[PDB]
C-alpha cells in the first residue's frame, strides 16, 4: 500500500532496527501519547513563517506515527489544537483549520489504503466549536475508519481534559436521568467508559515536547500513572532517537509504575468491597436481620447489589454507545 | 536572629520574577520511609518565604496515616501555639490518592443524586460547576509541583488540579537544602504560562 | 515401672500388634472417650453382685487404658459416675463411692510409678457433690500428677455435660463481673477454654457401650464433631478388638469429618470477621467518619478490636487459671 | 380416602409403646443435593402419626438456605391454606450449625450483659437458666433423632439439647419409605430411659 498522507513510511535503518530489536527483548509500551509543542519556536528558529512550522509538525506526526509502527506501539494519542488555541490570533487558528482542513479530506482521497492497513483514526474534542465544514470532514473520517483494528490514531483536536472528565460526568447525569443509572453506581471504572478515549486504554507514554515540564489540560485523569517524559527538542525536529530515548525511559520506570499501578488498583477494589459490606450492613440493622447468620443473608444481599449495579451499567454503556454512534455527521 | 532568619526567607521569595501561591510536594521514593524532617522543613521553608499552600502527597497514603507525626514535625521546626497550629491547617494539607480520581468520583455522585432529585439538570454540570464539587472548593490549585525521587510520574496526584501545574523534579527529599529548594522556585519564577496563546 | 493399678498391662499379642501397625499408617485417634456402660447387667449375666461387676468394669477401664498406650493413644476420658448416677440406691451409690476411694488411694501409693511414667490424671465434675474424703482423695491424686506430660487420663465423676456448660458461662460471667471481660468477647473459643476439659483437645472418638445410642449427657460440646461408635458388647467385655473396631469406624470417617470440622471452623471465623467489620461500621457511621478512606481507618479499628479482645481474654483467663489452682484440697 | 390415610397414620402412631414429641432429622450426605420432596416426605409422616415437632438440620445449611423450597415442597405433600401453613411453621423448625454452639454463646453473651448492667450474679446462671436463655425457650428437646447418610457424626447438631436423645442411623434418605421411617418409630418406641438410675 505504500504510503498515505497521514502518513505512510520506510524502514527502520540499521542502527535504529539493531536498537529496537534490543529493547523489544523488555516491556514496551502498547500506547503512547504525545503534546506536539514547539511549532512556532521552530518556524522562528528556521526563518520560515508560523504556517510552515505547523505543517512541518504534521509532517512529524506521520514520521513519528511510522517509528511508532516500526516498533510495534500500534496506538498513538497526539495533542493537536486545545480549546485554549481559541485564543490565538484569527490568522493562526484559520491557519490551523485550513491545515485540519486539508490533511482531513486527504484522509479520503486515501481510504482504501486506511483500510487496507486497518487504520483507525479518532477525533477527540469538544468538536462542536469547530467549523461545521472541518466538523464533516471530521465526521467523515472518524465513520470511514471505524471497524479498522490494526493500529489506532487518536487526534486530540478542541480538546481539553477537564472538558473531557465533565462530559464524562454529564453522560452518567444523564444515565441516572434516564433511569439507566443509580447515583451509587458512578465508579472510577465508570468515569473511564465515559471519556472521549474510553476505546483506548490509558497511555503508557506521554510525552512533550520544547521546554515545557506542564500537562496543559492534556489527559489529565488518563496519565496518572503514566511515565512522563519532558524533552527539549522542538516537535518539528523530533526525531527517532527521542522517541527511543523516551520508551528507555518507560522501561526504567515500567517495575516502579506498574506495581504502583497494580497497588492503586487492588486499594481501589478493597474500598469498593468494604463500602459495599457497609452498604449491606445499614440495610441489614434497618430492618430486623442480622449480618453473621448461617443463611448467609450478608453475602446473597452483596452479590445481587453488585449484580444489579453491573446489569444496569452494562444497559447504560450499551445506550451510550447508541447515542454516540447516532450522527447526521 | 529570628527576625533576621524571618527577613532573609522573605527577601527570598519577594526577589523571584513570581511565587506559587500553592506547593504540591509529591515524594515517589519507597525504597526508605519518608524522612519527616526533611518534609517539615520543605514545608517551612515554603511558609517562611511566602507560599499560602502547601499538600504534601505520596501514593501509598503514608503521609496520610501519619498525620500528627508531620503536623508535630512541623511546628517543631518552625521554632501562641494554638494559633501556629491553626496557621499551620490552614496552609498545610496531606493528600493521598484519594483526594484525585476518587473525589472527582465523589462530586460526580452528588451531582448525579441532584439530579436524581430533581434539583439539577446533566446540562447544569460544567467545568465551573464540577471544580465547585471537588473538595478542593475554595482552594487555589497548585502552581507548582516539587516530585521528589526516581518515579517519572504522579502518581495519581490531583489530576484535574494539574492541567497548569509546572512539574520540577529532584533526585530525593532525603537531606534537602534550602539552596536545593531555592533553585526549584528560581526555576517556576522563570516560567512563562502563556495559556494557549 | 512395671505396672500400677490405674492399670499396668502386657504388650500386644502378635496378631494385636499386626494389626496396630496397619492401622498406624493412616490417621490415629489422638484422643478417644468412652461411656463405660453395661456394669449391672454384666454382673447379672455372670451371676455376680453388682460392686463385682463395677469392680470388673474398673479393670477394664485399666486394660483399655494399656491398650490405647500400646497403640500411640495418649489421652484418654471416661465417664465414671453422672450426676443423675446419684440417684441410684445408697446401697449401689456407697458401693461405687467405697471403690473410687479404694481406686484413687491406690493411686497414692502407686506415686513414683506415675510420675516415672509422666501419667497425668485429671478428675472433671461437680465435685463439691462427692463425700468430702473422696474429694480430698481426688485433690491429692489430681495435684500429685500434674505437670505430667506422657499421658492423660481424665475421669468424669459425678459429671453431666450442661453442668460442664454452664460452669464455663458462670466463670465468663465472673470475668465481665470482675471487670477481665466485655460481654462482646464471649465467644465459642473462649467458652471452650472455661470447660473442665479445656487442657484437652475434643475427643476424636466417643464410644458407649451396651446397646444405648444416646450420649446421656456426655461431652456434648466436645463431640459435636467426634466419630460416634455404639458397640453392643457389655463394658467389662470390652477386648482390644472392639477398641480396634472403634478405631477403624474413625479411619474410615476421617476424611468426611476432617473437612466438616475445617469447614465449621472457617466459616465460623468468616461469620466473626463479618461481625467485627459490622461493629466497626456502626461505631464509624456514629460520629462523622467513613469506611473506605486512604488513612484506612477501618483497617486501625479492626485491629485494634480484635487485639484488645485477646489482651483482655489472656487477662481472664490467667486469672481462671489461678483460680482453678487455688486449693486447699 | 383421605380420611382413611389420617386414620392409618395415627393408628399407627398410636399403636408404638411411645412417639416422639420432637424429632430431629439430621441430613449428613453431602454427594449428592438433599432431596426436598424426600424430606418433605418424612416431615408429612412425623406429622401423620402424631409427632408435634420435627427440626429439619443439614451441617452446610442448605435447608436454611432453601427454607421457602421445602415448606412449599412439604405444604404439596400434605394433599384454608393459611392455617396448613401456620401449623407447618409451627411444627417445622430448619437449622444448621449455628442453632447449636453460636446459640449458647449468643445466651451466654446475653446472660453476662445482664451481669455487666447489674441485673444479675454470675451465680444465677444454672442449667435450667441457662435452657430459659437458649433460644428454643418454649420448645421440648428432641426425642429422636434420624440421622440420614454415612457420617457417624451428629455434626453440630443442638450439643445442648441431644443430652438424652435416641439416635437412629438409616443409610440414606434419597428414596425413603414409610416402612422404613416407621421401623425407625418402633426402635425408638422400644427404648428404655432409666434417667441415671
Ligand atoms: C490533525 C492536524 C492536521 C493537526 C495539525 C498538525 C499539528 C502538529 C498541530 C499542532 C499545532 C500546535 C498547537 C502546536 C503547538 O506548538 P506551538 O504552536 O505552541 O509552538 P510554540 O510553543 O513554540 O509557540
Ligand atoms: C474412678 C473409678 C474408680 C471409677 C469406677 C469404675 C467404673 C467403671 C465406674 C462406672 C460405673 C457405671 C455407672 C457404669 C455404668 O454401667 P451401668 O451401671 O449403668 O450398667 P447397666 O447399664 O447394665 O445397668
Ligand atoms: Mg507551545
Ligand atoms: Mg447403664
Amino acid at each position: 500500500g505504500s504510503g498515505m498522507s497521514w502518513i505512510k513510511e520506510g524502514e527502520l535503518s540499521l542502527w535504529e532496527r539493531f536498537c529496537a530489536n534490543i529493547i523489544k527483548a523488555g516491556p514496551m509500551p502498547k500506547h503512547i501519547a504525545f503534546i506536539m509543542d514547539g511549532n512556532r519556536r521552530y518556524a522562528k528558529k528556521c526563518q520560515v513563517e508560523r504556517q510552515e512550522g505547523h505543517s512541518q509538525g504534521f509532517n512529524k506526526l506521520a514520521e513519528t506515527l511510522r517509528w511508532c509502527l516500526n516498533l510495534g506501539i500500534l496506538e498513538v494519542t497526539v495533542y493537536a489544537f486545545s480549546i485554549e488555541n481559541f485564543k490565538r490570533s484569527k490568522s493562526e487558528v484559520d491557519g490551523l483549520m485550513d491545515l485540519a482542513r486539508q490533511k482531513f479530506s486527504r484522509l479520503m482521497e486515501e481510504k482504501e489504503k486506511l483500510q487496507k492497513h486497518g487504520v483507525c483514526i479518532r477525533v477527540l474534542g469538544d468538536l462542536h466549536l469547530l467549523p461545521l465544514d472541518l466538523q464533516e470532514l471530521i465526521a467523515q473520517a472518524v465513520q470511514a475508519t471505524k471497524n479498522y483494528n490494526k493500529c489506532f490514531l487518536n487526534v486530540c483536536f478542541a480538546y481539553t481534559s477537564r472538558h473531557e472528565i465533565s462530559n464524562a460526568v454529564r453522560e452518567m447525569a444523564w444515565g441516572v436521568e434516564q433511569g439507566l443509572l443509580d447515583p451509587s453506581d458512578i465508579s472510577e471504572s465508570l468515569l473511564d467508559k465515559c471519556l472521549y478515549t474510553n476505546r483506548s486504554p490509558h497511555p503508557d507514554i506521554l510525552i512533550r515536547t520544547s521546554g515545557e515540564v506542564r500537562l496543559s489540560d492534556f489527559l489529565l485523569w488518563q496519565t496518572s500513572h503514566s511515565c512522563l517524559v519532558f524533552q527539549p527538542v522542538l516537535w518539528p525536529e523530533y526525531t527517532f532517537w527521542n522517541l527511543f530515548e523516551a520508551i528507555l525511559q518507560f522501561q526504567m520506570n515500567h517495575s516502579v509504575l506498574q506495581k504502583a499501578r497494580d497497588m492503586y488498583a487492588e486499594e481501589r477494589k478493597r474500598q469498593q468491597l468494604e463500602r459495599d459490606q457497609a452498604t449491606v450492613t445499614e440495610q441489614l440493622l434497618r430492618e430486623g436481620l442480622q449480618a453473621s447468620g448461617d443463611a448467609q443473608l450478608r453475602r446473597t444481599r452483596l452479590h445481587k447489589l453488585s449484580a444489579r449495579r453491573e446489569e444496569r451499567v452494562q444497559g447504560f454503556l450499551q445506550a451510550l454507545e447508541l447515542k454516540r454512534a447516532d450522527w447526521l455527521a | 536572629a529570628a527576625a533576621h532568619h524571618r527577613m532573609r526567607w522573605r527577601a527570598d521569595g519577594r526577589s523571584l520574577e513570581k511565587l506559587p501561591v500553592h506547593m504540591g510536594l509529591v515524594i515517589t521514593e519507597v525504597e526508605q520511609e519518608p524522612s519527616f524532617s526533611d518534609i517539615a522543613s520543605l514545608v517551612v521553608w515554603c511558609m517562611a518565604v511566602g507560599i499560602s499552600y502547601i499538600s504534601v502527597y505520596d501514593h501509598q497514603g503514608i503521609f496520610k496515616r501519619n498525620n500528627s507525626r508531620l503536623m508535630d514535625e512541623i511546628l517543631k521546626q518552625q521554632q501562641d501555639k494554638d494559633d501556629q497550629v491553626l496557621n499551620c491547617h490552614l496552609a498545610v494539607k496531606v493528600l493521598s490518592p484519594e483526594d484525585g480520581k476518587a473525589d472527582i468520583v465523589r462530586a460526580a455522585q452528588d451531582f448525579c443524586q441532584l439530579v436524581a432529585q430533581k434539583q439539577k439538570r446533566p446540562t447544569d454540570l460544567d467545568v465551573d460547576t464540577l471544580a465547585s464539587l471537588l473538595s478542593s472548593n475554595g482552594c487555589p490549585d497548585p502552581d507548582l509541583v516539587l516530585k521528589f525521587g526516581p518515579v517519572d510520574s504522579t502518581l495519581g496526584f490531583l489530576p484535574w488540579h494539574i492541567r497548569l501545574t509546572e512539574i520540577v523534579s529532584l533526585p530525593s527529599h532525603l537531606n534537602i537544602s534550602y539552596e536545593d529548594f531555592f533553585s526549584a522556585l528560581r526555576q517556576y519564577a522563570a516560567c512563562e504560562q502563556r495559556l494557549g496563546k
